[PDB]
DNA sequence: TCAGGATGTATATATCTGACACGTGCCTGGAGACTAGGGAGTAATCCCCTTGGCGGTTAAAACGCGGGGGACAGCGCGTACGTGCGTTTAAGCGGTGCTAGAGCTGTCTACGACCAATTGAGCGGCCTCGGCACCGGGATTCTCGA
DNA sequence: TCGAGAATCCCGGTGCCGAGGCCGCTCAATTGGTCGTAGACAGCTCTAGCACCGCTTAAACGCACGTACGCGCTGTCCCCCGCGTTTTAACCGCCAAGGGGATTACTCCCTAGTCTCCAGGCACGTGTCAGATATATACATCCTGA
């Protein structure tokens, strides 16, 4: 049917190699691969992956193409970066000017695998006041240096300056980032006139819905930026299970992997190496607390406008959140033993906590921001744990510096907060251990992409993922729509796994297997509480089953309980 | 304050003293009084709740949950104060 | 240090010779919904709606400060006291 | 010429609040005027509303949003009251 | 069957008829509903009932059992909601109410 | 037939009076000519109003309909005379 | 010696009296020659009823017993007892009549 | 026959037509004469061609050839006669008139 | 949906009055709605003229009456002028 | 009275963009043509309310004349507000995710316009009679010089 | 703190013209029927409104300090009030002429209404320049000292 773009857009892809300046072969015709690391690279491991991914993006170097780095997470984007353009202008030595921009949450990192992993390339970043900025492009004005580092508002108010001198090869990072392309970012690259080469990193695709793989496409790549409004019905295959799956999923996804072979690529951890522990993601639940749950029958009964949502989420996890509650609920607002007994997240917390910091392994925990955080933040410092925090309104100094805080493997301070917006993309750690998540993934993309923080190259520990859901809630069905979506592009992002070197045989595979994952959550769609289940997730081995009994004799033991007048008045003052 | 915000001034207050203090630059008053502030938000206030509650009322006629600018526009007519630009 | 009352003056060729807006955005939004609360509750408005709102106010106030400026210099003072608001609000008859 | 007015009606009400008390034919105009007045209002506030919504027909409810308009408080909620108990005993018998 | 006033039907004092007519021939919209006089002539018929309860009351405090415009001023002026419903109003005869500034009384 | 001087008809103990019952209790000596002139303006609106019209009905004389309606006209409504 | 009063008594006397009854203030006649005169101005030869002349004299009456208050509240607000023409013509361009 | 707007039998640039029909579902009176658009429209044509002159006038002046809000606000205030008429319009981007009280200036 | 305005009716006497100078699209909602307003006004004020001498016609003689009564002192003259020489070349030709 | 500096304010050139001016396909409202009928114009008559005059009464206005209190100028004190600087802090702008209700359509039906028949509520003319204006006298109260 | 005394309230008596009830006499309000149609209700689309956070930076806030002006006090003088006397024009009551408002009878022609036909104007695009912004440079003005 649409095989006019196989044959036509392989001679397209004629096009952009001769006319701009088997997909394995005509797309890829200068070949080449080494697996020597450029010279300027110092201090690093050289491991199999980054070569064939070095040399291939390499490959979309010389035919002067672009492409997206579709990989899981962990392969060193950095590394190819630094290697990309160390080997690239190690040969041809222009190696300026050239551009590269990253999120603001981690930026003096890149500079600082920009100062070990490789010297005499210079680096002009931008941060804080406009005073430090007029030093800069203030004596960089006549436009002399190997490469820009910066982040994203800085081109939207440095458009003015840095578009317009000639630019070559960019390199901007979290495609999910960019999405659409009615957003300013999108149209006002446009105004940074023109950079020949190009690419996007990204962790992940985009959104599950995908009516934005125009946009991706349209920025990527010269190919589809003329006819906007084509894919839209073609895009039916996400949204008879056999047949319909056939025509829909196999018909359009089979088109899907025959155009967009040459342009994605992904790997994973057991690939590189099998170091990868485990599967290393489980769940939990919870239960509430009938002076909190009377909130969702009674608050939810008010159905003033929006909290319908935002009532339940705020609920299961704190009541402090609203002022009013909290008010009434103790007048003097002091550090007091029934704030972690009102809800049953804090109760299992604290049953948690003395395990915790028992068997010595640290914690990563992600969280809603605002009030959230600063109550938990008054929860670590009541049982005194200490804890780092991280959030979006601080500042880059101490983004960095707490950074180097994490490095000192010293620490006395276990778990810490930090934001899933602001602080997902913020670190690159190897020596994390411990993942929770309460936000449940309003994206999947978001908690993926946080996900990974903690299994990296190297890791020396095994490493335990919980999402902390309580049951007779909204959020439970938040979780369920989440995998419902996990499938949706379970059809696509599942579906580009399979897609590096173009195999064949795999992808059924996947089919199978996947296809019977997929049917074991059909089943899925349609307690812990004593010291033997808790025990089970953080074990991993007999040892640490053994010297955990030595918190039984108190959280068990113990040489009130959880549960009127507070249910009634806020039903009164809820009812504004 | 950190562990607990508390920074909640309500909203009336969210009008500041360098805005009153600029209206009246603009109406030709030089110096100030330091008692001008509390009776301007009193009056602002009035006139206000005098203008949203006849907006409230059209919108509610029309069985509407959204207050539109024609609302308003008929408001400040309705109580003598024409507006032009934001349509009528 | 320029003489007292030379700045007042520069600030008020300054602010009768533009347009723009003397009052920001969100805390009157703000406002708004709060006053719209005590009549009906879960309200939707439109940003031209607001708008509105800002311009009757701002200009209802400047012109308050107008008359309010005459009343004190009537008054043989330059600067404008309550009695002098609630005098030209009680001549205009609102109250 | 027969000149009709308000005044006979102005009097039976007067019996029903102050039967003791008359009215002199000064106050009586002042009374005519001033109900020939709100009735030119309420009757022109809903034309206004009958305009803006687009309707050819003025309902109960546009009578009520006009009083609820013109009447401050206490004599729109009043107004309001007597005037829906007036349609309902009116539509139910 | 013999015909019954609309103005007994929902008990009230004032022509439901007339106000009908009125509405009718007014030009005020093109059609005019059922319940637009009744309502319309209660709403009269309250505020009538107020302003003749206010001056009969002045006039018992003024010692004269017939309404003077005089008692409609005072009745008028001296109530909150009817001196805003009327500010704008000049009722013929009325006077002013007695008043005088506390400073301008000797001490 | 001219007529002229005729607001001086107006008399100071008039005025005087008028400002008696407005609350004033001491009268400079120059109210009076600008209470003349104002007096003048406001009759000169009023009656342009309520001439407009009685030139308009194609009638010769002023009823106080004209007059009720100048005045309702300008926004001070006047009970009792229609 | 004769017995007189202290100035500023016979005023407030004067005040309460004529605050407390309905008396028109104006005399007739002059008012009319007046309403009379400005009326030649516009249509020659016009005829009035002399419910108009009267209508003319109470809206004319009560305008200047307003304008009189306000002006008293100018005066008083001045810190002085006596209203000035500078309290009149502030009135007037407060209330926006000029 | 070639049907020719009313509009241009008068010589008006505005909608004769347009204001007749108006003036019939307007709900002003019950018949609507065949003068009334055409006068009305030329009214409307010589008010709209005064306050477009004044605001050509004030946009020249400010060196300015697209009319804005405040050549709008500018062009009215300083004519006595629309600002009579508009007194009571509050117009939207409009600001003051410059002015400052003789005796605030120092000396 | 079509909501008409009188846009291009102001933007052809602007080019009459001043050819080089051009307008703004707000001030040309602010033009939009000063036209719609004196609309409604001498539509107002000719209804009243019609209901107060007992006719159902409005003419050509109540338009005029209404805007001698709205527009002050030379609006109204020269208004009048241009009006009564338009509807005289209108029912001349 | 008059010169020098620092700040804000105006002017000249470059540049860069988002709102404005113009062309286009289309469709619904405006123009033309024809007909009926009822409202407005127009002649004729009736009467009542306006204008004009005159004369007698007298309350009210003009004119003057003391004098006491308030308007107004001057002067001095103290404190409250302008002004500038370092420090926070939310406003502004952007960007994500969801979905409630604005906005339009399609039926379909109760509801109001309209005309014929009928009659009783309200009104103009017409009678009482009594609440209130007016007055005359006495008791009481509030103002002012001892 | 108190009497002389002038103004005011109170009470009893008297005369009158407007309030209040009655009675024909309509003509508009009520009832009974139709007939077309505005909007009530259900359904569908999809736009803008809602919440929230990230991130930067112009504005707000707190504070130190000076001096400009608000306000209290005093003295001066002038001018407006309280009262007596004198004059005049309002007022009231009556009488008379008449013309312009008010109505009714007759007629005609201007506009509502409907049908037919088409182009003036409107949403949607396209290009494109007026001016808003930025940099550089010079003039107006205040504040200081001389
Ligand atoms: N050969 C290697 N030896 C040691 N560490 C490595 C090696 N390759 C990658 N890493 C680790 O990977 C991290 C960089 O990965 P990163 O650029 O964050 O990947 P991505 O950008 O795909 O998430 C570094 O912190 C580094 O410690
Ligand atoms: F290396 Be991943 F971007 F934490
Ligand atoms: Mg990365």
């Amino acid at each position: 049917l649409l095989d006019q773009t196989k044959d036509t857009r392989i001679t397209h892809l004629l096009r952009q190699t001769n006319a701009f300046l088997d997909y394995y072969n005509v797309a890829h015709r200068i070949k080449e691969d080494i697996k020597k690391q450029p010279s300027i690279l110092v201090g690093g491991t050289l491991k199999d992956y980054q070569i064939k991914g070095l040399q291939w993006m390499v490959s979309l170097f010389n035919n002067h193409l672009n492409g997206i780095l579709a990989d899981e997470m962990g392969l060193g984007k950095t590394i190819q970066t630094i290697s990309l353009l160390t080997y690239l202008y190690e040969m041809k030595n222009i190696r300026g000017p050239y551009l590269v921009i990253v999120p603001l949450s981690t930026l003096s990192n890149w500079s600082s695998e920009f100062a070990k992993w490789a010297p005499t390339l210079r680096t002009i970043s931008f941060k804080g006041s406009p005073n430090e900025r007029k030093a800069k492009q203030a004596k960089i004005r006549a436009g002399e240096f190997d490469v820009v580092l910066t982040t994203f508002e800085y081109i939207i108010k440095e458009r003015a300056l840095l578009s317009k001198v000639k630019w070559v090869h960019m390199i901007i990072d979290e495609g999910h980032r960019m999405k659409n392309a009615q957003s300013k970012l999108s149209l006002t690259l446009n105004t940074h006139y023109h950079a020949d080469y190009r690419l996007i990193l990204t962790g992940t695709p985009l959104q599950n819905n995908l009516p934005e793989l125009w946009a991706l496409l349209n920025f990527v790549l010269p190919k589809i930026f003329n006819s906007v409004k084509s894919f839209d019905e073609w895009f039916n295959t996400p949204f008879d299970k056999i047949e319909l799956s056939e025509e829909e999923t196999l018909l359009v996804i089979r088109r899907l992997h025959k155009v967009l072979r040459p342009f994605l690529l992904r790997r994973l951890k057991k690939d590189v190496e099998k170091e990868l522990p485990d599967k290393v993601e489980k769940v939990v639940k919870c239960k509430m607390s009938a002076l909190q749950q009377i909130m969702y029958q009674q608050m939810l009964k008010y159905r003033g406008f929006n909290n319908q949502i935002m009532q339940l989420k705020k609920i299961c996890n704190h009541p402090f959140v609203f002022e009013e509650v909290e008010d009434q609920i103790n007048p003097t607002r002091e550090t007091n033993d029934d704030i972690w007994r009102v809800a049953g997240k804090f109760e299992l917390l604290d049953r948690i906590l003395p395990k915790l910091k028992a068997t010595g392994h640290r914690v990563l925990i992600f969280f809603q921001m605002t009030q959230i955080m600063d109550i938990m933040e008054d929860f670590l410092r009541y049982i005194n744990i200490k804890y780092l925090r991280l959030d979006g309104h601080t500042k880059s100094d101490e983004r960095s510096e707490l950074l180097r805080l994490f490095n000192a493997p010293d620490s006395e301070y276990l778990c810490f907060i930090l934001s899933t917006r602001a602080g997902g993309l913020g670190l690159n750690l190897q020596t994390a251990d411990t993942v929770i998540i309460f936000d449940t993934d309003w994206n999947p993309h978001q908690d993926l992409q946080a996900q990974d923080r903690a299994h990296r190259i190297g890791q020396k520990n095994e490493v335990r993922i919980l999402r902390l859901i309580t049951t007779n809630s909204v959020e439970e069905v938040i979780l369920e729509r989440a995998y419902k979506k996990l499938d949706i592009d379970g059809k696509v992002i599942q579906a580009g796994k399979f897609d590096n070197k173009s195999t064949s045989e795999e992808q059924e595979a996947l089919l199978r297997s996947l296809l019977d994952a997929e049917e074991e959550r059909r089943k899925k769609r349609e307690e812990e509480l004593k010291d033997s289940e808790i025990n089970e997730i953080l074990a991993r081995n007999d040892e640490e089953m053994a010297v955990l009994t030595r918190m039984d004799e108190d959280r068990s033991k113990k040489e009130k309980s959880r549960l009127r007048e507070e249910s009634e008045s806020a039903a009164v003052y809820n009812g504004r | 304050a950190k562990r607990h915000r508390k920074v909640l001034r309500d909203n009336i207050q969210g009008i500041t003293k360098p805005a009153i203090r600029r209206l009246a630059r603009r109406g030709g008053v030089k110096r100030i009084s330091g008692l001008i502030y509390e009776e301007t938000r009193g009056v602002l206030k009035v006139f206000l709740e005098n203008v949203i509650r006849d907006a409230v009322t059209y919108t509610e006629h029309a069985k509407r949950k959204t207050v539109t600018a024609m609302d308003v526009v008929y408001a400040l007519k309705r109580q003598g104060r024409t507006l032009y630009g934001f349509g009528g | 240090r320029y003489r007292p009352g030379t700045v007042a003056l520069r600030e008020i060729r300054r602010y009768q010779k533009s347009t723009e807006l003397l009052i920001r955005k969100l805390p009157f939004q703000r406002l708004v919904r709060e006053i719209a609360q005590d009549f009906k509750t879960d309200l939707r408005f439109q940003s031209s709606a607001v708008m509105a709102l800002q311009e009757a106010s701002e200009a209802y106030l400047v012109a308050l400060f107008e008359d309010t400026n005459l009343c004190a210099i009537h008054a043989k003072r330059v600067t404008i006291m309550p009695k002098d608001i609630q005098l030209a609000r009680r001549i205009r008859g609102e109250r | 010429t027969r000149k009709e007015s308000y005044a006979i009606y102005v009097y039976k009400v007067l019996k029903q609040v102050h039967p003791d008390t008359g009215i002199s034919s000064k106050a009586m105009s002042i009374m005519n005027s001033f109900v020939n007045d709100v009735f030119e209002r309420i009757a022109g506030e809903a034309s206004r509303l009958a305009h803006y919504n687009k309707r050819s027909t003025i309902t109960s409810r546009e009578i009520q949003t006009a009083v609820r308009l013109l009447l401050p408080g206490e004599l729109a909620k009043h107004a309001v009251s007597e005037g829906t108990k007036a349609v309902t005993k009116y539509t139910s018998a | 069957a013999k015909a019954k006033t609309r103005s007994s039907r929902a008990g009230l004092q004032f022509p439901v008829g007339r106000v009908h007519r009125l509405l009718r021939k007014g030009n005020y919209a093109e059609r005019v509903g059922a319940g637009a006089p009744v309502y319309l002539a209660a709403v009269l018929e309250y505020l009538t009932a107020e302003i003749l309860e206010l001056a009969g009351n002045a006039a018992r405090d003024n010692k004269k059992t017939r309404i003077i415009p005089r008692h409609l001023q005072l009745a008028v002026r001296n109530d909150e909601e009817l001196n805003k419903l009327l500010g704008r109003v000049t009722i013929a005869q009325g006077g002013v109410l007695p008043n005088i500034q506390s400073v301008l009384l000797p001490k």
